[PDB]
């Protein structure tokens, strides 16, 4: 009822480190793939913990 | 042998770690993959090398 | 072994079937039959149906 919302911005996203930070199976994405996150580019991203 | 995070990029179509530099399959690939966890026969508590 | 799911290792193995080109070898189990000729039958050579 209280998630945190952390904006993130000004910086270089490498998305290759998200398996090597937690032990997770599956990287479900619905618009994009997680297999080309690192060529194209945003606007903003945000991160919502709960 | 692969990780767990990896068992999903054995697949047609797919690129990264082990798909691009240890192990590629073809886009018009037909066959069948069978993967199952061996945490019990592959590990060691001093780590596995 | 006090890794997460998300690092456990992991067995993998990949069968390559490759369609039939050249005559086949490996085949599964079924019962061959006699050969008829000159009639409307319902065939099956190699797997593949009519
Ligand atoms: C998370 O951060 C703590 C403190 O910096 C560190 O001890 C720990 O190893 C980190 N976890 C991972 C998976 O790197």
């Amino acid at each position: 009822y209280a998630w945190n919302r952390k904006r993130i911005s000004n910086c270089v996203a490498d998305y290759s480190v998200i398996y090597n930070f937690a032990p997770f199976f599956a990287f479900k994405c619905y618009g994009v793939s997680p297999t080309k996150l690192n060529d194209l580019c945003f606007t903003n991203v945000y991160a919502d913990s709960f | 042998v692969i990780r767990g995070n990896e068992v999903s990029q054995i697949a047609p179509g797919q690129t990264g770690n082990i798909a691009d530099y240890n192990y590629k399959l073809p886009d018009d690939f037909t066959g069948c993959v069978i993967a199952w966890n061996s945490n019990k026969l592959d590990s060691k508590p001093s780590g596995n090398y | 072994p006090t890794y997460g799911v998300g690092h456990q290792p992991y067995r993998v193995v990949v069968l390559s079937f490759e369609l039939l080109h050249a005559p086949a070898t490996v085949c599964g189990p079924k019962k061959s039959t006699n050969l008829v000729k000159n009639k409307c039958v319902n065939f099956n050579f190699n797997g593949l149906t009519g």
